[PDB]
RNA sequence: GAUAACUGAAUCGAAAGACAUUAUCACG
RNA sequence: GAUAACUGAAUCGAAAGACAUUAUCACG
């Protein structure tokens, strides 16, 4: 399966524009986890869960050295297809591992809180939780897009939450993850369009800081330095 | 109860 | 990277077999995960940690629908003459599978530290009995064979000279990261002999796959040892 | 040994009165403590204060009931014209009147040092959660009333010299333990001066009565306005 | 309500012997809680149980502090009359000093027999410092032949009112008059007659009957003390 | 405190 | 725990 | 860094003795 | 009143069967 497509000198770079996003979605985590884990030392009844949690931060922390110390020249007359392969391999990794601490943060852990003591100063932001779904689907999307676009899908590759819309479609009859993709035919156009997914998820990746700092802000004013 | 004969 | 090794007729069928292992390892999880998620439905302080569960056991049934619907063959091309210069080169074909099992061994990492720590704690501390725990013996049975499974994918990627930064797992970055800063040896840091063709790769996978069918089958045999405990101690009638 | 005094006609409604106070200061705890305990209900890391406090709240409600059913002119002699060999005196009255108010303070001191020391803490240490805390008002109303209880009390016992080891109250005794290893400024330490006859007990009775509803309305007042705190945050 | 039966020379003595009977129950729980007291001193998570258990254990080291000073014979008028004291109005403190007693021990046993024990256990994941099964039976089991002796020493001089009332007795009666009132056979403890005594003699050798049968019981609760006690030592205590 | 006219 | 040929 | 202070006399230590100049905890 | 709903197929029941028309909780 896939191209028939060759790889050029401007190929490590692309890649490495690439990384570079996923570097920054894990760091902006890594950053807002190492705050909310130092206020919950100081809540008892949060102990286990504040556990649960680094062990997550440890994970991403590990997927982000990983991919800071990948040097992608190394690894690249290769196919394209070889050389995006892993990149879109290490995507999917991270996205299923954001899926599962997403809803861990998000919503069980959010209940639990308000069931624990009450404390809405121990809460996510509603707006945290939107950025938070609304750079995932992004993500997601992209994914599938780098892997549709270039016909090196396979069953090993399918995210969970694009197969749910597929099979929730098949037995119902449009949803951002249902929409076809177009096969590209050269890598001028995969630059083009890898380029303006580039704009969109930076957009993405900026309101998620910012709302991350917003409730950082928030830990602060209520729990003091 | 261990009461005593003839409370 | 890799061997210059390229497939043979028999490397289709070798493929499914490591799969099947990891197909295995995620439904014996499934069961006995249904089975607690079910318990769990009766205690109502631990309605928010089933919700987590059940995300972890849809994560794993997704891994295991996705690996049993995959046909190998479709992503094998082997040309038709030992050599026919087109065929595909061994490492093209278990690059792909060696990057499932890194995604299923990390998936497991973060489920058993959920499943054998901090929940072990949470719900003591909430029901104040252990008639919900995990045994010790499960919990060796998890350890055990998780070890054996990234010993396993770690064979699979050096042996063939495929490794990088992305196909790294946690734990074993890890060992050898806490060895250079201490630098009866740790399993996962002694040195992995490069195979020299298919013939010496599929023998090795052989003795593997007996290995680690071997540890499926205890932590099968744990995980009834528990199923029957959750049984007797919370689920029956009093 | 305690007065010559004997009952009169008015001794059966004085007792009333007093045994009222003391009604009324258990059933303002009771109504702020039903609140309370309804509030833990949704407070998971709570459960096993929750259930401390409602074996105090029912110790209170148990106190309370005893006091209200009680007829305080089922166990009072008074005589014909002052027939002494039948007259109760005075002091065999009042006894189990103090002795009643002397269980209740002990037991008072035991439940506001949880209710407003330790729970506090454990309850900012479960949930970081001060809208879970009493008010600073409503603890000072708390210390303030026993204050004035305990002396209420020390001066019924005193005052008829019916006083005696059974009868002391911890916090007195510590305060005199405290002075003569330390004329003075402390509450409990004052002198209590000997009544030399029941109008004199009745007049002082009457003026306690006056200060003690008082400090039980500023207590009402506080337990309101955290009642309102709790209900304003909570629902 | 009463008797008619005054005091003897040997009234002081019987008194004397009775409230002994409470500086020892006191003084077991001082000696178990100061202990207990010591070992969470250690144990970071139940800082504010441990001040809520110094708060009892001051309280009932102020009873038996005020039990062990009041000599009885002071507040005894024997004639050689009729100045003599009449009984009643010597049992009377006593038995309002048992009750204040008892009702203290109750909120105190519930507390540390209860929830003190499901806390320690959620906050500390084992049973290192929990009490045993076989002292928490003690416990209640003691408590309970306090209050009925308690009770004894009441209704049986007829001395009984409102005020002097045990949470738990009434609990049982009112339990019995919505439940049954099954009144003869009568499994309950508490929910048995009490005959009127009819003179002092029959009070002094119901009171040694009564004696005898409290001591025993507080040796059970010191034995059952000391080997929670050892076990506390053992499992958490001593040094590894 | 208060203690009333006298005690 | 390992089959021979693997490791050395 | 954080936590811990009876109106005690226990606790730890085989003993000597220790007990805020201390003890414990921790992705330190 | 409150709580509990897999993208499950377990769980409970000797069985028939039950599973929100349900189950559970609650200050004598
Ligand atoms: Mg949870
Ligand atoms: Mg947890
Ligand atoms: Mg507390
Ligand atoms: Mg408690
Ligand atoms: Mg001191
Ligand atoms: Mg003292």
């Amino acid at each position: 399966l896939g191209s028939d497509i060759k790889v050029t000198p401007g190929t490590s770079e692309l890649v490495e524009q690439i990384l570079a996003l996923l570097s920054r979605y894990l760091s902006s985590y890594i950053h807002v986890l190492n705050k909310f884990i130092s206020h919950l030392r100081r809540v008892a009844t949060l102990r286990f869960e504040r556990t649960t949690l680094i062990k997550f931060v440890k994970k991403l922390r590990f997927y982000n050295d990983s991919v800071l110390s990948y040097n992608a020249s190394e690894f690249i007359a290769d196919s394209f297809d070889k050389v995006i392969l892993p990149i879109a391999s290490m995507f999917v990794k991270s996205v299923e591992t954001f899926d599962l601490l997403n809803y861990y943060l998000t919503q069980s852990l959010q209940k639990e809180i308000l069931s624990k003591t009450l404390n809405e100063d121990l809460t996510l932001t509603a707006e945290s939780i939107l950025a938070i779904d609304d750079t995932y689907n992004h993500f997601v999307k992209f994914s599938q897009w780098m892997i549709e676009s270039l016909r090196i899908g396979s069953n090993l590759l399918d995210l969970e939450v694009v197969q749910f819309a597929i099979k929730s479609a098949d037995e119902d009859g449009d949803n951002i993850f249902l929409q076809e993709i177009l096969p590209v035919n050269s890598e001028e156009e995969f630059q083009t369009l890898s380029a303006a997914w580039h704009s969109i998820l930076d957009g993405k990746l900026s309101a998620l800081d910012e709302e991350f700092d917003v409730v950082a802000t928030k830990w602060h004013d209520k729990f003091g330095k | 109860i261990s009461v005593p004969p003839g409370v």
